[PDB]
RNA sequence: GUUAAUCUAGCUGUAACCAGUACCGAGAACGAACACACGUAGUCAAGGAGAGGAUCCUAAGGUUAGCGAGUGAACUAUAGC
RNA sequence: UGAGUAACGCUUGGGAGUGAGAAUCUCCCAAACCGAUUGACUAAGGUUUCCUGGACCAGGGUCGUCCUUCCAGGGUUAGUCUGGACCUAAGCUGAGGCUGAAAAGCGUAGGCGAUGGACAACAGGUUAAUAUUCCUGUACUUACAGUUAGACUGAUGGAGUG
RNA sequence: GGGUAGGUGGUAAGAACCUCAGAUCCGGAGAUUUCCGAAUGGAGCAAUCCGGUAGUUGGAAACAGCUAUCAUUAAUUGAUGAAUAAAUAGUCAAUUAAAGCAAUACGUGGUGAAGUGAAACAUCUCAGUAGCCACAGGAAAAGAAAACGAAUGUGAUUCCGUGUGUAGUGGCGAGCGAAAGCGGAACAGGCCAAACUUAUCAUUAGAUAGGGGUUGUAGGGCUUGCAAUGUGGACUUGAAAACGAUAGAAGAAGCUGUUGGAAAGCAGCGCGCAAAAGGGUGAUAGCCCCGUAUUUGAAAUUGUUUUCAUACCUAGCGAGAUCCCUGAGUAGCUCGGAAAACGUUAUUUUGAGUGAAUCUGCCCAGACCAUUGGGUAAGCCUAAAUACUAAUUAGUGACCGAUA
């Protein structure tokens, strides 16, 4: 039921578990686009759930409480991608400076 | 920060052909008010990549099923294209 | 508009006639004039007032 | 209150079938039937194979199914007792066990 | 402001937003109730003869005009004599 | 009824293939065409008709395996191009204001309204559907800091180019 | 709160789920409610673009998210503030209301046609209709006599019938048409200025705020007495009660054979009605089903009425006195109109001018004078009785049945 969301911490817990669904509920999309999903229910569960959650923060307050304090294969690419775009500056300023 | 920009990910034969090269490309269908800037952000912020380039385009609403009794009208949809630093490549 | 500043009543629109008891709609315009009133602020100011209304200032020592 | 609840045993006042019992499945208040098996079996016939020559079991041929019944053709079922009629249905009975209850009117036994 | 601001020049990193982008387009898709011989902005503009974007045949490029097959009366239109 | 008649609204032939059936569908080869045009590139307008697969009930002034027809699935990618966030001509709207029974009409300060002004990217390749945008190569502008060198910077206003 | 076994809204077959730890559903009360749109941060080709300001997070920043606000007018209050010293206009800051829509229907008001009839037509009718416009309201408007009017009179207003096709008005033509009185619907009258007086305004205030009175059987103020402690509603809130309204519950009675695809129709014997309205069920069913008359039921919201308490407003009868007051561009008059049944005549109203009195008054009784009698304008407010139904509920129809 509902009556277990008003008995839990309504500060931080429930906004943390909001964040939670709202990105397994974007992957299960996601997953909606692909064939792999096998579970058609869960979508409109999770809209539910997320509907309600936000009923009861609303009835007390607003859903984003900011003010708290709220991959890493790409530095090698990113070092890459920096590396030839700082050759092929240099070696066009190393040929700009040839010309004269 | 609401990740509510994202709708679904299409998978079509251009787009078969446009990740085999070394640049690994990505299409996603977004809400149509959001800007290229918004989909940057929120693609930095679902898998931890920032992205190079990103560029939208629009499909205008056509007329579809000419002979029902009733002429329906294909929705209004906008795609936006992330393009990746060349060599990575990262699941949906 | 064509109506004193004092109160709000304009022109009275009504019948003409002649011998040949012909009808014709025609206005009747009241009277306007711009004569300075002194407020009773130390101030004076210049507003579209009837003649009537004006004859009435003029025994009431409003000016 | 409904008159039929799905479980109990049923049988048919009018109609081609007299003297029939059987057991309720599926009830559509909303438009008015009732389900029960091992009455009204019609002969469907499973036209799918010439539709398209793809599908696999789709050409079976004669099947029995069930049809659904008026669910004011139905009336139910006594037991409780060595002569029974089948009657008509009560709802008064307030035991305090549970919210309401049903017995025949023609007699005293309880559902 | 001169206890520094303000621009100028190079190096380092960083940002560059929103709407249009297909196809048709002196016409079979546009405006003429039509797959009508009607009408419509600008831009490219080949060779021989020629003053010329006229005239004749062609280059590049592109169409097969959405009914036909016969005979070759009178008569009609087009022309030639 | 008018009647299976008038008209069917700027042109061909052959071979092979497809096919249930082909003058019409496909391919191949010819010819006859306009060529300051029936071609190549786009404004305004049409909004999917563009591509692929399937079908030929209806629509194709004949037929039809085929169609700008229908169904199903896809396709337009921009710091530099088109127009905004820059600028103004007619003209529109219009605070205060004037005016008129009312509705309203006029007009100031302003604000909009390009067919014009300033404004930085070119060549080539790739897809059936996009490419000064996708990609390869080579460039430029405008903000933005940190850093470094030099320098007193010089407006909403004045003046000339514009 | 009601109510339980199915539910995933219709084109609906289905894969996957929820479900008696009370689902779906009904009713009441609550929230998100993107954008346009009176649209109001600024513009615009309606569903678009561009922002400023204040917080908050990422950072070095541009900027980016996450939140809130930013139209105008009118009123009030404050600061500021010119020509010109002050002061005024203007400016800024803050608060409070609209700004529109529609119910093809009612109301008030402003403006305001022609065709047509008169067998033509200008007077006239249509018509004070249609259209346009302003503002409403739950109805609106009007309203307490300076009335009628011929009476030993009635006594605010509103609507109906009659009076009556009467009196009359009309190129005396088409036409038009009252007012009394009577019988009905409903019914109730109150509140300001004035003299008098108090307090304050550079006390010159002429202005501000309090008592006093609401006028014709003339009244009120003044000086001075008696007796009230209450009649009461156009009426402030609190406590309760009844009757509804928005969900539901209980709620009677049959078999047998028959033609028959199927019975409920038909035949035999039965049963109940405060329930023989109606609908469905393989043919026309009282007893097959939902129901229906009746008896009940409201967590919450809401309406009307009733009782008590309570706040404001209110009361009778005397005496003096040539004491004072009793609605100013007011009314008549003239020049043109208009509502009046009247086509301009007292009545009423007003565009231009003219412009009194103070109870010994003023006006009224279709020119006027005198007498007689009646009433107190030039201030304000008002419930019901009247018209209408786009909406919700229930019901009705000698109204229609796919060219209706």
């Amino acid at each position: 039921t509902v009556a277990k969301e008003l008995r839990q911490k309504s500060s931080e817990e429930l906004v943390k578990l909001v964040i939670k669904l709202k990105g397994e509920l974007l992957e299960y999309r996601f997953k909606l686009a692909h064939g792999e999903l096998d579970k058609p229910h869960l979508i409109n569960q999770t809209r539910r759930l997320l509907a309600t959650i936000l009923t009861i923060l609303t009835e007390r307050k607003l859903n984003w409480q900011e003010e708290q304090a709220k991959n890493e294969a790409a530095v090698n690419a990113w070092k890459q991608h920096l590396e030839a775009n700082k050759a092929k500056l240099l070696k066009s300023r190393a040929k700009r400076e040839d010309a004269s | 920060d609401v990740t509510n920009v994202l709708l679904k990910p299409v998978l079509t034969e251009k787009v078969y052909f446009n990740q085999m090269g070394e640049t690994k490309k990505y299409v996603f269908v977004v809400n149509p008010k959001a800007s290229k800037t918004r989909v940057k952000l929120a693609f930095e912020l679902v898998y931890g990549i920032k992205p190079l380039k990103v560029n939208t385009l629009i499909r205008k609403p056509t007329t579809i099923r000419g002979g029902s009794r009733f002429p329906g009208l294909s929705k209004l949809e906008k795609l936006a294209v992330i393009t990746l630093p060349k060599g990575i490549a990262i699941s949906v | 508009a064509k109506k004193d500043q004092l109160t709000l009543r304009g022109p009275l629109y009504g019948n003409n006639r002649s011998h040949s008891k012909t009808i014709t709609r025609r206005k009747w315009n009241v009277n306007l004039q711009p004569c300075k009133v002194k407020t009773a602020d130390g101030k004076t100011t210049r507003i579209l007032v009837s003649t009537r209304t004006l004859r009435t200032l003029k025994k009431h020592n409003r000016l | 209150m409904q008159r039929i609840k799905k479980g109990d045993k049923v049988v048919v006042i009018t109609g081609k079938n007299k003297g029939g019992s059987g057991i309720v499945l599926k009830i559509m208040p909303a438009r008015q039937q009732a389900i029960v098996e091992g009455l009204n079996k019609v002969t469907r016939h499973k036209k799918k194979d010439q539709t398209t020559k793809r599908a696999a079991k789709q050409s079976t041929g004669k099947v029995q199914q069930e049809a659904p019944i008026f669910l004011s053709k139905l009336a139910l079922f006594d037991q409780k007792a060595k002569q029974q009629t089948i009657g008509k249905i009560k709802y008064v009975m307030d035991p305090k066990t549970n919210k309401k209850t049903r017995v025949f009117k023609k007699s005293n036994n309880t559902l």
